[PDB]
RNA sequence: AACCUGGGGAACUGAAACAUCUCAGUACCCAGAGGAGAGGAAAGAGAAAUCGACUCCCUGAGUAGCGGCGAGCGAAAGGGGA
RNA sequence: AGCCAUGGGGGAAUCUGGGCGGACCACCGCCUAAGGCUAAGUACUCCGGGUGACCGAUAGCGCACCAGUACCGUGAGGGAAA
RNA sequence: GGCGUGCCUAUUGAAGCAUGAGCCGGCGACUCACGGUCGUGGGCGAGCUUAAGCCGUUGAGGCGGAGGCGUAGGGAAACCGAG
RNA sequence: GUAAGAGGAGGUAUAGGGAGCGACGCUUGCCCGGUGCCGGAAGGUCAAGGGGAGGGGUGCAAGCCCCGAACCGAAGCCCCGG
RNA sequence: GGGCAGUUUGACUGGGGCGGUCGCCUCCUAAAAGGUAACGGAGGCGCCCAAAGGUCCCCUCAGGCGGGACGGAAAUCCGCCGGAGAGCGCAAGGGUAGAAGGGGGCCUGACUGCGAGGCCUGCAAGCCGAGCAGGGGCGAAAGCCGGGCCUAGUGAACCGGUGGU
């Protein structure tokens, strides 16, 4: 399944790949946007 | 063109604004004129003199700048480089463009 | 039948030889695994690629148990 | 009469001031899905060509 | 004889296939006009608080754009002349 | 996807009118549709004249000569030699 | 007496039992236009050059800078500029 | 045949069109699932159009312009049967 | 809606057709660099994993012999022998316990902006990468991290979709 992570309180995406049935529903991994530096990134 | 295969036309167009229906928008055209040639002759340089004999060629706008030693005189121009304004400020006036 | 098949040549092996001058970063030798180990001023990548980190000459040093090492002696 | 500039080529390739030809890196719009940050960045910059450079010159000539 | 306007209007060919495109509003058919025909005194052009019917030649320009953005197609304003 | 034209349907107003300035709105601005005429500059060459680093009878118009002939075709049409 | 496998084309290879030509004479095939690219002779040189067209001529030349190439690049563009 | 019109036929289902067998003698079996055709006012699906909940552009606003859900929407196909 | 019209209906190929194949990876052929054909020999891929990853520390296999309650050729516990013959997600090869293999802790570098200099190479494409800046993870730290031991897991351009600038 093709996944795409969004940024908090902002509008930025990132390349990803989640798993369908395999143990993995959400994606709360941190990441680095262009504005400022380092903020948590949700799946969405 | 030819090869029979997909021509080297495999490349791609990043060039935006490549086209639009009503055609072209009417916008000003600044002519880059280096003050080195500007320094050649001396008196009172204006778009009139440059187009009359030089490097303007009926261009819509004028803009002096670049390398060279600026002679002492009034230089009427539509635009100036930050570095260009320095040489003339060292020995001359800074006549800006029109407005209306 | 059903046999005519083969991935094209990867063209690996020793690229640089001992007694050779080199810049900085030159892939000294490409390899399949660890047919050669790094060494003095010699790094490697994922594919086990051997490449200079400095400028100098290539040199080889077999050491039996340890293996065959390769390094570049700096000079200028 | 009057060579016609190959519009299909101009819209995708600009010539350097010297004599070289430059165009965007290929493969970066579709194949994408999750390639190494290196790839996507390497594909961001334009480049020079070789022989066919002369070929594409003989199009945008009037240009 | 050719030229001219209007009403109709192809295909080969090109795209190295082909169907949109191209050939081309060409060939041909038809009606009409006269030494010419057509067009013509803005419900215009288009950005200059500018020009000032129409027609033709330079140029603008292989630009603006058009295009299975392929092959290819291809203006106008403006300036200079009759 | 405006503008110019318009086969179908709906369908006004007369200067506080109406079109246009590339979908639409607003502002700024150009112009007055749904009647007709208008020379010249332009195109062509059956006809006459002038000229040619154009031909010189297998060339040059198909035809220098009683050729669109003889001859060939039902017929459009083809078409010499000299 | 010694020596000796036609011409052309096409071919890996032809004297060829591969193609073409009965013999002679004549007609017969890489051009021009415009645009481009490299070289080249020559003029001028940060300048260079004119197009329609007007004047003249009756095988004369001249005027005509509208326009075009060049003097700054880079970016998709706004823009900035020896960057 | 674009049409007018003509044939059909100045005929009328004991006639005319189409199709397959091919004097006549004895016969012409079983299979509607797939295909065609014939019958089927329900249901499903469906275009223009109708409808306008709701949403957008712009303007001081009156307005102008645009997007648009439920639902009413034919033949055809689905479906039922021969 | 073949009544009519305009078209397409591939290539390789010990002649075509039928059959098979067409891209990528592993090995052999390949003649001790590279490369190298054949409808030559012999196999795989069109994925998978938030832990099967980064890091810090700990830990070392398979098999063999003897002993042992169910089990018993082989579950699990003990001893000795045992340098790689196991494992490294999936083919094969090269590599590897002086870790790349098994476990626990913290955790998200499966970063953005770049890129000296290279291997390979007709083109395009592919592949490696020090070091730099911002900033962040593990560690006391020296330091490692720009995804999985590695070489397959893929698609120029065009045309269009969704979110921002
Ligand atoms: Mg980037
Ligand atoms: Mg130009
Ligand atoms: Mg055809
Ligand atoms: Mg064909
Ligand atoms: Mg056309
Ligand atoms: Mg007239
Ligand atoms: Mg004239
Ligand atoms: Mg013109
Ligand atoms: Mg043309
Ligand atoms: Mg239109
Ligand atoms: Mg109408
Ligand atoms: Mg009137
Ligand atoms: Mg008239
Ligand atoms: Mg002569
Ligand atoms: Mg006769
Ligand atoms: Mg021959
Ligand atoms: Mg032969
Ligand atoms: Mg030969
Ligand atoms: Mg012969
Ligand atoms: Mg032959
Ligand atoms: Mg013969
Ligand atoms: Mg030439
Ligand atoms: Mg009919
Ligand atoms: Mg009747
Ligand atoms: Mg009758
Ligand atoms: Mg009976
Ligand atoms: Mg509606
Ligand atoms: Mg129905
Ligand atoms: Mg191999
Ligand atoms: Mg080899
Ligand atoms: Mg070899
Ligand atoms: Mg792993
Ligand atoms: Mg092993
Ligand atoms: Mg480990
Ligand atoms: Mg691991
Ligand atoms: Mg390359
Ligand atoms: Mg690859
Ligand atoms: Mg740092
Ligand atoms: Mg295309």
């Amino acid at each position: 399944l093709l996944l795409e992570c969004t940024e908090c309180k902002r509008r930025n995406y990132a390349t990803e790949k989640n798993k369908r049935n395999t143990p993995n529903k959400l994606e709360l991994r941190k990441y680095c946007p262009w504005c400022r530096k380092h903020t948590v990134h949700r799946e969405v | 063109f030819e090869g029979g295969r997909s021509t080297t036309l495999m490349r791609l167009p990043k060039r935006g604004m490549q086209g639009q229906v009503p055609g072209e928008i009417k916008r000003p055209r600044y002519q880059g004129v280096n003050l080195k040639d500007l320094a050649r002759f001396e008196g009172e340089v204006t778009p009139e003199l440059l187009v009359r004999a030089g490097l303007l060629k009926k261009g819509y706008r004028l803009k002096i700048l670049g390398e060279g030693e600026a002679k002492p005189l009034k230089v009427v121009a539509h635009a100036f480089s930050k570095s260009a304004l320095e040489k003339l400020k060292a020995a001359g006036g800074e006549p800006v463009l029109l407005e209306a | 039948t059903k046999n005519g098949r083969d991935s094209q040549a990867k063209r690996l092996g020793v690229k640089r030889y001992e007694g050779q001058v080199v810049r900085a970063g030159n892939i000294l030798v490409r390899q399949r695994g660890t047919r050669f180990k790094p060494g003095k001023n010699v790094g490697m990548g994922r594919d086990f690629t051997l490449f200079a980190l400095v400028d100098g000459v290539v040199e080889f040093q077999d050491r039996g148990r340890l293996g065959r090492y390769v390094h570049v002696r700096p000079l200028a | 009469p009057k060579m016609k500039t190959h519009k299909g080529a101009k819209k995708r390739v600009k010539i350097t001031a010297s004599g070289k030809v430059v165009a965007m890196k290929t493969g970066k719009r579709h194949l994408n899905w999750q390639k190494s940050g290196k790839e996507i960045r390497q594909k961001g910059r334009k480049f020079v060509l070789a022989k066919p450079e002369a070929e594409r010159i003989k199009l945008l000539l009037p240009y």
